[PDB]
């Protein structure tokens, strides 16, 4: 969850690079995996925790 | 050669035509580099303006948005670098020459075309004059200008 | 590339920008040209007028 705070903040302005222009769709799209990566460990995290 | 010779001209009336074709060059090299410098700072602009609304928030880490309002600030003063070359050599461009900037009778054309002139040259294109407040060249001797002058202390008397 | 928004959009205008500037720059130089040209009509010396020599 402290990478949820990280890597969604990661997401939260690699779609607000986008907004403005700084990124291609790839590093958003990338981005956003590398956040959901993070879904499907944080929530294997809170599955290996019950 | 742009007048009619004996005529009245007024100021800045731009009636001799030197050739522009080395002048209208450099003023194609300046405002090129304008453009150059603008599209150059119009980037650097938009650098800003891209990285101001990420300003507080995420990633843009003030100074790597002060290295780009480096950039911005940076190349808009080589814009005023290149405007004011241009600037200089629109003042090399529009500046053939009629007449001094008085306004007043023009004389003969001393010039005529095709004759090569020179940057400040020795002798004169044409000479516009102006009339109707004249000048005399009175030419006082100089024992009088003394002694007239030691006549204010006996007399004069020059009023008011 | 932009048209599929597959670069950045600032990469374009940065290559925007260099493309307008070297473009400003070729002007700065057949502006060059233009100042070499016309030693080129000064040299082979033209009768700026006619009439007779």
């Amino acid at each position: 969850q402290a990478q949820k705070e990280a890597i969604y903040r990661q997401l939260d302005q690699t779609t607000q690079r986008f907004n403005v222009g700084l990124v291609a769709i790839t590093d958003v799209q990338n981005a956003r995996a590398q956040y959901d990566t993070v879904l499907a460990n944080e929530v294997t995290a809170r599955n290996n925790l019950d | 050669r742009n007048f009619k010779e004996g005529s009245d001209i007024e100021a800045g009336v731009s009636l001799y035509q030197i050739d522009p074709a080395t002048y209208q060059a450099t003023y194609d090299s300046a405002k090129g580099d304008l453009a150059k410098a603008q599209a150059a700072a119009n980037i650097a602009q938009l650098t800003v303006n891209r990285y101001q609304k990420l300003l507080g928030t995420q990633y843009i880490s003030k100074q790597e948005y002060d290295q780009a309002l480096a950039d911005a600030q940076q190349a808009n003063a080589a814009v005023t670098a290149a405007k004011a070359a241009v600037e200089t050599a629109r003042i090399n461009l529009a500046y053939t020459k009629v007449t001094s900037p008085i306004s007043g009778r023009i004389g003969k054309s001393n010039v005529t075309e095709g004759a090569l002139v020179q940057n400040g040259q020795a002798t004169a294109l044409a000479t516009v004059q102006q009339l109707d407040p004249i000048y005399v060249d009175v030419t006082q001797s100089s024992n009088d200008m003394m002694r007239l002058k030691q006549e204010l202390a006996n007399g004069t008397l020059k009023q008011e």
